[PDB]
């Protein structure tokens, strides 16, 4: 009768993208033996593994990511049974299906300039015209 | 014959990375000079492994290293762990025969 259960594969509800930070909404664990959650990013050339201690919250914040680099997200909970070597092998983890997202680009200034109107009496007020190429919200 | 580290909600679940197993001392063990219990371990399929000759011990721990390193590779041919398990213990006589029957999980 006695048996062991691997953590149920989670579902990544949504991912919000920042050109340096990544926010992911994922389902909740349902197995008692769960000890931690791990993720496996894919730069497209090298696979990077990231894990965060604690399972209190439904959201995560992946840091230290290369800007303007699409990534693939796949991870799941690993219980006390799963070992570090076994986790690296990813044999019994039963990870979640991968999901691809595009990582935004940091702002840049295309050109710098300043012009002002000549005035008959008084002084023309300085103004700065600067053209950007970014995509940040503000 | 009970699994001490069984999870609170589910009796058939053990939280610990390994399996720690305990059992009561057999009665009438005093008259007999020696009794060693033979513990049979199985998998999802009925596969004999980890047959342990144990004397005067009322608690056995099936360590994770004892679990995956030893027989997971031996049977499956690869490092892949095994999760579903069955346990079966039975007292054996030092000179006489064994007990009436094996003990249920």
């Amino acid at each position: 009768m006695i048996s062991n259960n691997a953590p149920a594969k989670m579902v990544l509800n949504s991912v919000l993208t920042g050109y340096t930070l990544a926010y992911i909404q994922h389902s909740i664990y349902s197995d008692y033996d769960v000890i931690g959650r791990s993720f496996w990013l894919k730069e497209g050339s090298n696979v990077t593994r990231r894990d965060f201690t604690g399972i209190d919250t439904f959201s995560v914040t992946i840091n230290n990511l290369k800007p303007t680099t699409t990534y693939e997200v796949q991870g799941a909970f690993y219980d006390s049974i799963i070992d570090s070597e076994l986790l690296n092998a990813q044999i019994g983890i039963n990870l979640s299906d991968k999901q691809t997202f595009k990582m935004k680009s940091a702002p840049r200034i295309t050109g710098a300039r300043c012009e002002s109107e000549p005035v008959d009496v008084g002084v023309g007020a300085p103004i700065v015209y600067i053209d950007t190429t970014g995509e940040a919200d503000y | 014959f009970r699994v001490v580290n069984t999870a609170s909600g589910d009796v058939t679940e053990f939280v610990g990375p390994d399996v720690k197993l305990a059992w009561d001392k057999i009665p009438e063990e005093e008259i007999i000079p020696e009794i060693y219990y033979t513990l049979e371990i199985y998998d999802s399929q009925d596969r004999m492994l980890r047959s342990v000759r144990i004397e005067d011990v009322y608690t056995y721990d099936y360590l994770l290293t004892y679990n995956k390193a030893d027989f997971a590779l031996l049977n499956s041919g690869a490092l892949g762990i095994n999760r579903k398990l069955r346990f079966r213990i039975r007292a054996e006589g030092e000179n006489g025969e064994q007990s009436v029957g094996w003990a249920t999980i």
